[PDB]
């Protein structure tokens, strides 16, 4: 019924069939090895930077709108991949997103799991630019809001807009898992790397949003648990940078 | 020379013609495609996918999440309906801005067939039983749960299956007007019935929520591009 | 007479041609109106006029590109070119034909400042003389991007880690596109309008996205207002047994 | 429905099908003004096929006329006419008188 | 490029003529045909059927 | 939002087509502007102009072409002639049509002195003509040397040994560019301007050369003013470690 | 006649065009080619050719040839600097008037990688060792001698070479402005 996988350290576990869910079809993979002429040479990471990162766990409580992490940012200070982000200035990277919702059988609600390419965010005060703090910290879980934001310097944190001006029932074209509590509790979204050129500043640029929206509200017993923890375990795979090396 | 005549529309500019052009820019190395994952060829794969249909839209419910949440609560009346809307997915407004809606928007003459999904996101050891009718094109709203039993309907279990899917055919609507006020429509209907109830044990909340979800099948056929009338710059 | 909308049984033929991104997006679209002067008048209206070549401007266009990520294009610009005098008290005169000149400027090409820059005779950027009367001028830009494919989004900065420029990207430069006259001068000014229409060719499109529910406030940003997520009803049930 | 000689050859049969080919004799006069003496450019007409379903202008300046579903035609005057070509715009097979 | 003469009727509208003409509406499927009943091609099969004579047109 | 230069990682696919002697040189460039008019009003403006066809009054044109001791092309000439009035009291008129009239004079063969003169009528001499509103007049010219290339460079005399003018060769004569109207008057003057683009065609080069680091002073000659070879800085090495 | 319509773009001059064009003079007899040594198809030909880099560009020695001679003095503290550039040869006033750097300039989108040769000019008897130190495209100027051995170098002996040549990646720069 379980299944432990290994990756460097540590192990995780996870269920025997879990809805792996690949991006666009596309398996996650290297450039195909066409790196002749020694002008545009690539670099992996030892092999590899490829173990599990588990994020700091969240609290969906029963007035929750959401929360999401922009990528490879949410990565910054995370072991040798953090530090592959500062020594190297062009970076191509994969993932595979485990969300787990560690709930009861006595409680109930509905989670939408997305990753959204190139997430671009409106600002709160329109003519206003914002922190780039308020969009993306270290690691740290960025939340939604079921209200409308009001910040002069920050993003517009509605969640029936998703930040993105969209209607929030629309974000199914993008690689989604539903976490229904009465069925599931695990979503796993492998996504690989989508951008128009084949490598980028990882400082400079989110590839994708990863978005944890619920539809249905979290409901319980008072006599139950509250907060109901949801964690998050980003596994980088495929890593591959710029060479630092000469001729 | 080759003798030749000019025949009318010659030195003309029709919007629709198809002619090569004169490169301006000749001599230039054009950067290479790569694969790039998602490629989508047809705007029939982006209605191909199910989207989430706000049932609830009322006010101020359209400005939350709550839109979406479809109530079951419990029943002092046996047979109350859940919820229901007209199957018009270009002009009702709980389709129209919905992935397929959109889509549908932009295009004057469509026909195919649509298909709905249920969710029940309750506990896990809440049980009942709904009733899903389905009313034909020609009519009409049933007024009870006996008249929708007496049509074509599903038994949705909750305490069996967590969702329910039924394919509708017959949607095809066709409207010559850029904006509609009101321009009645003859589409079918989907209303929902408490058969029994939902029947839950101690410590489980009473009240639960019902997801719905929209797209199209495999045969969807569109036809006269338009503009949208979601846009008023 | 009117309105109905029916059912209208059709047979089995299944038409999906008018879904293909060459039929959605490559129709031909008016994208910019050009106003110059053969004489000046003021700094808005004077000798020349420019444009940077956007497709974030007419909002019916812009929501129809980013409804997909990355998209890959080339451009079929034409050019309708009328003209006509200002309000003088006289206008009788007897002109030679005006002759127009469309530069394009590539990315890294010499912008003009004024009229008779040196920038007007420029090689390598190529330009059109039309003269009125005779068919519309036509241009055609191929792919112009150094990366892979145009971005209609971009979640990312243009300066140091986290700074300059939030969601712009130099992936998009197309170039510039300036007017002006050829002639010398005239007995009368005269005004003229160009407005240049764009058809994209062979569009390839990937990633797609949510189509925008919000309306635009800014052409060069994503901002919106918040909105509900669709219209509003009365009840959530039916009635009229 | 309007000329009454294609009326009635129209209406020899139940049920039409056919493509329109439509082109356009444009001329232009001036008013009777006190004088008539300018310098004008050549004029440039636009001729819009608005399809069913599109968007119709109830104005000049109206947005309707950049629509670029709506196919237009540009011809300026002393040229050969313009041409326009129509297929058969019906939802149903055929028309019907 | 292909050196070319202009005959004499060039830029003319004849009703009478032939020649091809540029779609105004492309990138549109026209609806299929059925086989409706009693097709005709020629208007001699309308003065191929028998048809009632008034001869005895007086007034009133 | 601007400006960065950046490196940005690039599929290996090696372009050089943009790098070749035909699509370095082969570009319209605009290398003569000449003004004459319906009626002479000076001795500088008059009813006819003239240009001999050289390549080093365009500096942007002479400093590509001038990388190469011997070149060898065809020529593509195209003219965009346009017509305005003079500042009159009153311009109303019913002119005819406009005939221009571009003369090209091989070496060898007679050049005009005056309007009316009789080597406007040569038949040796190759004139176009051409009437205003029309598409632009265009003439092709072959490789037009007495010897077997074109030099950029001439490093001898033209005289008795040692003797006459240094740097001045015969052997890149292209030949003469005469313009005039074909009419005889007009109601009221009128002034002309006649654009001359050059595209050279199957271009070859020989024996290539330092490109100039100092500017023109002089279209006949190679005589400059000393210029550093570069530009200048702070220090020879780096600090901010 | 041929019916013909005449599209848009017809009676046009686009500077781009590549139509044929009519003979102004035919009947005439082109003048042969013969071998002249020395013949260029491609500037990737020219741009293929050592030249000389004035790394010593202060005032007023770029007026001189004193700006092509890098100063080598006798060092008081150990591990000092000899000299250091931008490997930018489209900007970097040291670069961008060497051959490579004049068709560079004319060129807005290029790629490719570079070749630095350094030459050491003294006497036979001249025996040192010089670390030469390459920075990625990412960061950055070193700031000592161990912090420059702990990155890409190579350590150029006087006394066993005269000449040091090393070939450097990632040379792309794109501009989309002309000055």
């Amino acid at each position: 019924r379980v299944r432990s996988i290994t990756l460097g350290n540590s192990t995780i576990t996870t269920q025997e069939c879990a809805n792996v869910v690949v991006g666009y079809g596309v398996w996650p993979t290297y450039l195909s090895d066409h790196e002749a002429t020694a002008v545009d040479q690539p670099t992996q990471p030892d092999v590899a930077t490829c173990r599990f990162y588990t994020l700091e766990s969240v609290k969906w409580e029963s007035s929750s709108a959401g929360w999401w992490w922009k990528f490879p940012e949410a990565l910054s200070d995370m072991g040798l991949f953090g530090q592959n982000m500062q020594y190297h200035y062009l970076g191509r990277t994969g993932y595979t997103i485990h969300v787990q919702c560690n709930a009861s059988k006595f409680h109930q609600g509905c989670l939408l799991v997305v990753c959204v390419p190139e997430a671009e965010m409106g600002a709160a005060t329109t003519d206003h630019a914002f922190n780039h703090t308020k969009l993306s910290n270290i690691g740290q879980a960025m939340e939604f809001s079921a209200k409308k934001s009001t910040d002069q310097t920050g993003p517009q944190t509605a969640v029936h807009n998703a930040g993105m001006g969209v209607a929030v029932g629309n974000l199914t074209i993008f690689p989604h898992q539903w976490i229904n509590l009465r069925t599931n509790n695990s979503a796993t979204i492998v996504m690989p790397y989508i951008n128009s050129v084949p490598m980028d500043n990882m400082y400079r640029h989110y590839n994708f949003t990863l978005m944890v929206i619920p539809f249905a509200k979290l409901e319980h017993s008072p006599q139950a648990s509250t907060y109901v923890p949801i964690t998050v375990t980003v596994a980088p795979m495929c890593a591959e940078y710029n060479g630092l090396r000469l001729a | 020379g080759l003798p030749t005549m000019n025949t009318p529309g010659s030195t003309q500019f029709l919007t629709s013609d198809d002619f090569q052009s004169p490169s301006a820019m000749p001599q230039f190395d054009v950067t290479p495609e790569i694969q790039i994952p998602g490629q989508v060829r047809n705007l029939m794969e982006i209605a191909e996918v199910d989207s989430v249909v706000p049932v609830n839209n009322t006010e101020g419910h359209v400005n939350s999440m709550e839109a979406y949440r479809i109530p079951v609560r419990p029943q002092t009346s046996s047979g109350e309906q859940v919820f229901g809307f007209q199957l018009q997915p270009g002009h009702d407004s709980v389709l129209k801005h919905t992935l397929l809606g959109e889509i549908l928007n932009y295009y004057a003459n469509w026909s195919g067939s649509m298909k709905l999904t249920f969710m029940y996101c309750g506990a896990a050891m809440a049980t009942g039983k709904f009733l899903i009718a389905y009313s034909p094109p020609g009519a009409g709203v049933p007024g009870s749960r006996r008249d929708a039993m007496l049509g074509t309907h599903v038994i949705w279990d909750v305490g069996l299956q967590s969702s329910c899917v039924l394919c509708v055919p017959w949607i095809s609507q066709t409207n010559y007007r850029y904006v509609t006020s009101d321009a009645y429509t003859d589409a079918g209907y989907i209303t929902c019935w408490y058969q029994t109830s939902i029947v839950t044990p101690p410590d489980i909340p009473t009240t639960s929520t019902i997801l719905c979800f929209v797209s199209a099948c495999n045969d969807f056929s569109v036809r006269l591009l338009r503009d949208t009338p979601f846009i008023t710059q | 007479p009117s309105d109905t909308m029916q059912t209208r049984h059709v047979i089995n033929y299944h038409t999906r041609s008018e879904s293909s991104i060459e039929n959605f997006m490559g129709r031909a679209a008016c994208v910019y109106i050009a106003q110059y002067a053969t004489e000046k008048v003021n700094d808005e209206l004077d000798r020349y006029t420019n444009w940077e070549i956007t497709t974030r401007q007419v909002a019916q266009l812009r929501r129809k590109l980013e409804m997909f990520t990355y998209m890959r294009f080339d451009l079929e610009i034409t050019f309708v070119i009328t003209s006509s005098q200002r309000t003088s008290t006289t206008y009788a005169s007897d002109s030679p034909p005006l002759t127009h000149q469309v530069m394009y400027v590539p990315p890294g090409g010499p912008i003009p400042k004024s009229y008779e820059d040196f920038a007007w005779q420029t090689s390598t950027n190529p330009s059109v003389f039309w003269t009125e009367g005779n068919a519309p001028p036509r241009m055609s830009i191929p792919f112009m991007s150094v990366g892979n494919a145009y971005c209609n989004f971009y979640d990312g900065w243009s300066h140091f880690s986290q700074s300059g420029v939030y969601g712009y990207t130099t992936l998009n430069n197309m170039g510039h596109l300036y007017f002006r006259h050829v002639n010398k001068s005239t007995a009368y000014p005269v005004n003229s309008v160009a407005r240049v229409y764009f058809k994209p060719k062979h569009v390839k499109a990937w990633v797609p996205r949510a189509p925008r529910l919000c309306p635009y406030l800014k052409a060069r940003n994503v901002n919106f207002n918040v909105q509900g997520v669709t219209e509003s009803r009365n009840k959530i049930t039916l009635d009229r047994s």
